[PDB]
């Protein structure tokens, strides 16, 4: 096991410089306080020489406040001198409540020091290729060749001719300053279509179903999931993957704890525990903990067999409405009561690819949805009984005939599962039957996955459907990659016949390279154009470490990210926060707001002296000195309720932020929204919600069913707790890396044994689409045929067995996968110390 | 004085030990609860004639509640937010929301069997420094 | 500037282990100790407390054994568990009585260490190219596939499609075990000829010419330097280069305080302090040392023009002989006498290609060397008083008719520099005929680079002149790549276009590699042969770290270096030590010879396999399990006086050592040789040392002349002081990079003016072989149009300007380059804290 | 503690530095010398109305041979082994044998002119602490 031997830390001082600090990682969006002081000074043991007031002298209790680990302690550089840091969770917050997850807590650690030799892999400067590698050079060099090359193909080929890949999410490498820094570069300054963003292949929304229903994702608080009666949980590892949310509010109401709360906000009503339904069809840490905090009896685990969601929420919202079991008066007041009729290709397709479902009335959706218990749980593979149950648990009155309160929670096991749309839609069905949007204890929202921080102009021009980015690279398309902090090597779907390609096309712009001269910048510029124009691809990258994708491309751009920035996001919530800067940027790394406004600047001056005036003129507006300039010329000015909302504002009201949409500005406070939709008001032209008529219509994606059909396992994929993401800082983490230094790929014991495998053995999975590795994690509670490899992962992509089945508006479907598994390696030795144990605590 | 100076204090005897049972123990000080376990394998840390012999805090380095072993499985487990930790291993996390392996002591078995502590290989929870 | 703020370090304990430690880098070789004790353990301030038996709570004074820097300490992994580590130098080792260069004095710190996250760079795991990026793997799956591709194509198309590039050298990444390693693989399991080694493209020797003359470069010792009248220093910078020899044995010579032990050892003759030749195009901080101690009156630099030097030592030789300040009995007894006849092609070609020059008699050698005082002047830019002092500071009789005692020393600038084989042959005629060769006080010696620790099977199977590997290689030629410690994309002659046909003909077996399928391996290694076939190449790196030419291998296997194992060598006196292993490997990585044993066993099984069993036999005999057991196989039955050597014996010796050859073992002491030669027989049939006829031809290599007629400026090359290498650790030590981010390129000032450059700025260096970047950096004492940059460095390398130009037996002629500059960019804001000051100390 | 308690030591008062004439000081004992210096330029740990006063140890990293100071380069220079050190660049040894830049006082001006010194960024030669 790794061990830091740190034997003792550096003790904040009473007079350290506080900083608000939202959690760089996921969508929970904890608070955290950032402390530096002198790295010469120290705080001491007596209560007046610390930040807390507490004798550290003596051994602290469970909880406290006046302790942290030693992923929270680093040395830094702010304004030029080192500093001490420690990144500590804040107690006064009411996301987290002082909980750190794994990741969290490692915030100062995965910082870039060198006096502590942190991250000594984060990019320092502008990287160009020549002379036969990569090269480092000054930002002019490279993006005046960025621009060059970028501003002649597109004056030659138009705008079509550059593709863009960009994240659109918040927290670190996303953000309000940072998405309208590069949403203005590429949709108003120009008309990009070939875009498309970090987790997803075209420029579209992950649900489109919701929204389209008049349902905005985000709509409830996270006191609902301590008020509801029963949470609705479907493809989330909450514990994993959304974990101080569900361990400070969903634990509350599952542990009785939230009952005087209930009692106190909703008395003319019973209340009893929360109970939990989750869909999922693997077995997660995340059902075990609800078992062992709320009882089996108060947990319902529907395992669905893979992709079949749909077929269960049908048949629920068949039961519940055929019960009389829905809100009458919601339904009267707040949907559609005119239905209309079905296009003509329906059931098995919509009016078009832009619409897969059909929008109608509940009568109308409950008799286009309408599937028995019988057919459903032939489908599902689940038992007639645990279907009723569970439409028990989400309509049947309590005493009294009173309404059950239900927070329905979905996150990538729905979203990146089967028929993204209908079955978004037919999820929705069942909280707008039941009135569990925008009142108490309710909610059908998106766990969530980053924090969210968009704000961009206009995207009328990338169509719906968009295009799909990775197919026009595929087919030799395009000629000019601006990549934005995504990794699509290690990320993407098809991933294995996407690095083929992409190699070999950003090759043929390498070798062009390597021959022209480059001190003759014109006669570079010349030689790589003309490589593009034989199919190459010319790419530059903007991002913190050096990446997969990154290996092929010919100039990188270093980034500063959250901490080294001022950055503003939301979280799951909507609860906003600024994110104060307490240290530098490493060496010459910039915002990548600042990035997109130094590009677009040099975007001008190399237009304006190719003596394309007019097209220079488009890249104004981007004077930017700091990324506050970005905050106020993007968010302040656009988002609803943005003239509010200033730093110095945010910064008043701390790690607790307000609920966005602001309202106003009162007594130093914001005023926000808690939830959405409390007048019943939905986010349509006529303000009702629709239902969605959303009938099965099987594995919807491409290739799917003959996927399933000729492999042997299911490849299940998804997160681990201890990972973040593609573990682009994990990869320098000893912590994180001792402990996988392969990807696990969860098998059942007797399918390791039937397929001659033991435990850290080094194995293959191939398909149709490709192969790739993973380490033999033996699982006794997988289901035989079905596995769950980690995603993402450096030392082993899942994505390379993904297949390039898409829906029809282009979401990928990355959790049907199936392959066939053979050992590549016994054991190896660097896997010898490593526990293969159950994740599963046992009380 | 550049690092921290560990006491080196007897814990207990060799004979004092039944195979897969915890003895309950305190290291550095009273205020640091642990205990010493024999696993009936030789193990990273582990001492004794079959190097079996282990010694570790059982203050969960997430928040501090206490651990609890499961026999049936040799593991360590967090009521407080369901950490779990494999005493064969180093203490190596299995999953859990600590940022470190559970601490393990620097055990010494002295030659009439005496059990010596000398070190812990990660900050103890709730202290800034090991030796307070 | 760079500080780590580190304020105060473990203090050894009194109970530490004692390790003994030879430098790992330059071949000095000075010694070091190891202190290792448990990470939970440390000294205190009383004298009992610790190590040294002083109290360390007062302030030590100049020289003091009781310190240590902050890069002397670091905590490392020793049998599986974190310990304390100091490594410094030791004030009894006779080589540099407790000296530590800047680069010896950062081995701690730049030992692998996870616990305070230094050279985390360091490879840990065998990587193989598969499902579009590098893998880790196991051992047994890299070797398998790295034998069965080799096995398979060797088969096919016999050893010569087998390209091996390797070490030769000692210390860290070469020494007796590993060299013996690789050459039983290489030379005696195999016969393969197309072998380079890690500094020239072919498998020659650096100086045939001294060689063949009978005079083994190496014999002398440094106490010798210490008791010369005169030193001759030629193309060396020994302050940076070899800095301890220079520091503790020339510098005492110059300050007159090794008058006593003179005036002791060799009365009967008069003594004054040493005075000193340099012949140096440019001037250096070791020029500058030299006044500062000696007084400029006893310094001559002859500052002759780029690749003169032959011409210089034949007027010399002519005008010492002239005179008669020769060693009459010396050159009687000691030297060939035969009359001979010059061969059909002199003096332009010699009678092949494998002896440039002619080997004769003293009287046939002056006669053929003869030249002017007033010829060498016109063709070196030298004075006439200038040569005529030389002559007098080299053979002009002392007092008595004394003979004057002459060290001559040469490096790089000689050895890479014009005409290798004679202008090495001229300056040994200088020391034959004036005596100084087997005598105190004399010499003629490489000044050297590396340790040396070379023990080999025969390689007469090469041939002579050897085969131009690169050459191969850029003309398509040869199927698999074995790369030993060496990275030509930083370090080989022209090396920008050997990185663009390198990168191609890897691609090509990249491509064919990500289309397989890997766990099908028979079908793997048929796609990577035919890829081979169709005119790729596989490469397969063995390394400690991911090096430039890494970024194009398919396998990479990791090495374990020196302190991580035993290891053997031998310093530029032959002083052989045992550097004692105090640390583990990084990760699953092993020591080179291990890795040649189970390449070398793999070998035996895959051959075996596929039914050339008589092949297979071949690579038997590499049982090893530790590299002692290599030792035992290669030096001790291989060298002369091996049977003397073991490691328990080298142990007891401590970093004192012995002296090579071993004659005895007594009274626990091996018994060496101070000097080679004391009784006039030199290594020849007859015993007869040879003189050489080497007649002046210009610029020898072919396009030198035209290069340098067609370009503005030199471009000399070598090192700096700071740098080791091409700086493979240094790129991860922080007060390396924070000095020199980019190469520099010193200029003299007005060429900076004349050319519009400022300290600092980015400038392209270009000529016909191709074109690099470096950081101008104002350098008052470079001559107008002689510009020098620094080699081997990541960040701009020197060498892709060097022609493909050699010498008739393949020496590689780096000194003679030239070129154009021009700027790439400003001065980059990553430059603006440095100091651009003299690197010459003033008084 | 954790970290090495320095003393906030009074130096000199910038009414007593003549530009580009080292005033000797040590610091953090008496034992340490060092100097003040006033560069007329504003440079990297610079102090003072104009951020020219710096404060270094003149002891060499190295081997521990006093330096001495070329006023016409602002460089100080080693004679035990040829070091060059630029204190307009933070003591970054411009050319030498140290494997440090040159130790740099962390500095501080009162109101009244008062320079104190607080801390220093390098260890010292000679100490193994550089409070000993
Ligand atoms: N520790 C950690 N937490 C993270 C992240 C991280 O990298 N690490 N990343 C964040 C991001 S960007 C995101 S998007 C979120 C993702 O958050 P989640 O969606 O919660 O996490 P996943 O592991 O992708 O998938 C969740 C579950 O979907 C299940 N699943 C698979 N197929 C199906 C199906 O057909 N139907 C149903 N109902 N379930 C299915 C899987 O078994 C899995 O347990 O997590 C965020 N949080
Ligand atoms: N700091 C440090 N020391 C090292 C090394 C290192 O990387 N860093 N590497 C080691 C190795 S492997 C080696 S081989 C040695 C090299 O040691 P040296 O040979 O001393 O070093 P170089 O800097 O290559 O070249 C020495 C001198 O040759 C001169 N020179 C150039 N052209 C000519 C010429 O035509 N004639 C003459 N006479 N001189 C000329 C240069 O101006 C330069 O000052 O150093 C070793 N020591
Ligand atoms: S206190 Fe142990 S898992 Fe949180």
């Amino acid at each position: 096991a790794f061990k830091r031997h740190i034997d003792r830390l550096p003790i904040i001082p009473a007079d350290a410089k506080k900083h608000n600090v939202t959690c760089h990682f996921c969508i929970v969006g904890c608070g955290y306080h950032a402390y530096t002081w002198p790295i010469n000074k120290q705080g001491g043991t007596d209560p007046q020489n610390n930040i807390f007031g507490v004798d550290l002298s003596e051994q602290q209790q469970a909880e406290s406040d006046a302790w942290y680990s030693p992923s929270m302690y680093n040395v830094v550089k702010q304004d030029g001198r080192d500093v001490h840091v420690v990144i500590k969770p804040d107690h006064e917050c009411v996301v987290n409540s002082g909980l750190g997850s794994v990741r969290g807590a490692r915030m100062a650690e995965t910082s870039f020091s060198e006096a502590r030799n942190t991250q000594q892999q984060r990019l320092t400067d502008p990287l160009v290729w020549r002379y036969g590698q990569m090269q480092p050079t000054s930002w002019d060099d490279a993006l005046d060749l960025v621009a060059r090359v970028t501003a002649k193909i597109v004056k030659e080929k138009g705008e079509d001719a550059l593709i863009v890949s960009a994240f659109d999410h918040g927290g670190a490498g996303g953000g309000y300053e940072n998405t309208w820094g590069t949403g203005k570069l590429y949709f108003e300054a120009m008309k990009v279509k070939n875009i498309r963003i970090h987790n997803r292949p075209a420029y579209n929304s992950e649900v489109h179903g919701t929204r389209d229903m008049g349902v905005g994702e985000l709509n409830n608080c996270y006191e609902d999931a301590e008020l509801a009666d029963t949470i609705v949980a479907v493809g989330t590892n909450a514990l994993e993957t959304q974990t101080n949310y569900f361990l400070n509010h969903w634990i509350p109401n599952l542990r009785g704890e939230s009952l005087g709360k209930k009692k106190e906000l909703m008395p003319e009503e019973p209340h009893e525990a929360g109970r939990i339904i989750i869909v999922d069809p693997r077995r997660t840490v995340t059902v075990n903990a609800c078992e062992q905090t709320a009882g089996a009896d108060n947990v319902l685990h529907l395992a669905i067999n893979s992709g079949t969601d749909l077929a269960l929420f049908n048949a629920l919202f068949t039961y519940i409405a055929d019960k009389g079991w829905v809100d009458r008066d919601f339904i009267d007041k707040s949907t559609l009561r005119e239905g209309t009729a079905r296009p003509p290709l329906y059931p098995a397709r919509g009016v078009s690819e832009a619409n897969p479902g059909h929008l109608s009335s509940f009568e109308d959706a409950v008799e286009g949805c309408r599937m028995s218990i019988e057919e459903a749980a032939e489908i599902t593979g689940l038992d007639a009984a645990q279907i009723i149950k569970a439409a028990e648990w989400i309509g049947m009155p309590k005493e009294g005939g009173k309404r059950r309160r239900v927070m329905f929670g979905y996150e990538k096991g729905l979203i990146w599962g089967n028929d993204n749309y209908r079955t978004n839609g037919a999820l929705v069905n069942l909280a707008l039957a039941t009135g569990n949007i925008g009142r108490p204890g309710g909610g059908v929202v998106r766990l969530g996955g980053h924090q969210e921080g968009y704000v961009r102009p206009s995207d009328a021009h990338v169509g719906r459907p968009a295009a799909y980015v990775d197919q026009l690279l595929i087919g030799g398309q395009g000629g000019v990659h601006h990549i934005w902090g995504c990794d699509h090597y290690k990320t993407t779907l098809n991933a294995h016949e996407f690095k083929r390609v992409y190699k070999k096309r950003t090759d043929m712009v390498k070798d062009a390279m390597s021959a022209a001269p480059y001190g003759d910048r014109e006669a570079m510029v010349n030689a790589i154009v003309d490589a593009i124009n034989q199919g190459g691809l010319f790419a530059v990258n903007v991002d913190i470490i050096p990446t997969k994708i990154g290996e092929a491309c010919h100039v990188i751009l270093p980034a500063a990210t959250s901490g080294e920035m001022n950055l503003t996001s939301m979280n799951g919530e909507r609860r906003m926060r600024l994110t104060e800067r307490y240290m530098d940027p490493p060496g010459q790394s910039m915002p990548d707001c600042l990035i997109a406004a130094r590009l677009a600047n040099t975007m001008e001056r190399v237009l304006t002296e190719m003596g394309d005036v007019g097209y220079a003129a488009q890249f104004k507006g981007f004077d930017w000195q700091t990324e506050e300039d970005a905050f106020m010329d993007g968010y302040n000015k656009n988002a609803h309720g943005g003239e509010f909302v200033t730093y110095e504002r945010l910064s008043a009201m701390g790690t607790n932020g307000f609920q966005e949409p602001a309202t106003g500005f009162t007594d130093g406070k914001i005023e926000g929204t808690q939830r959405l939709y409390t007048d019943g008001v939905f986010s349509t032209d006529d303000g009702k919600a629709r239902f969605m008529d959303a009938p099965w219509r099987g594995l919807q994606a491409p290739g799917k069913q003959q996927q399933k059909d000729s492999h042997k396992y299911l490849i299940n994929n998804g997160r681990a707790n201890v990972v973040w993401q593609s573990a682009y800082l994990d990869q320098e983490n000893d912590f994180v890396m001792d402990r996988f230094p392969y990807p696990f790929i969860e098998m059942n014991p007797e399918d390791m044994a039937e397929a001659g495998l033991k435990e850290g053995d080094l194995v293959e999975i191939y398909n149709d689409a490709g192969a790739t590795q993973a380490m033999a994690y033996p699982t006794p509670t997988a289901r035989r045929g079905e596995t769950f490899m980690l995603f993402g992962f450096p030392t082993g992509v899942q994505g390379n067995v993904t297949s390039a089945g898409t829906n029809e508006l282009i979401i990928p479907n990355y959790k049907q996968t199936w392959g066939n598994i053979r050992k590549i390696s016994d054991a190896p030795r660097n896997v010898a110390h490593l526990s293969f144990k159950s994740k599963e605590y046992q009380s | 004085a550049a690092g921290v100076e560990y006491p080196a204090n007897r814990l207990a005897n060799i004979s004092e030990l039944t195979l897969n049972e915890p003895l309950d123990v305190a290291y550095p000080d009273e205020d640091a609860a642990g205990v010493l376990l024999k696993l009936g394998t030789r193990v990273e840390g582990g001492v004794g004639p079959d190097g079996d012999i282990v010694g570790f805090s059982t203050i969960c380095p997430h928040k501090g509640f206490p651990l609890s072993y499961s026999a049936d499985n040799k593991t360590f487990n967090c009521p407080g937010h369901f950490s779990v930790f494999d005493p064969e291993k180093g203490g190596q996390q299995v999953w859990g929301q600590a940022t470190q392996n559970l601490p393990q002591y620097v055990l010494r078995v002295a030659d009439n069997g005496d059990i010596f502590a000398e070190g812990v290989d990660e900050l103890i929870y709730g202290r800034l420094s090991n030796v307070l």
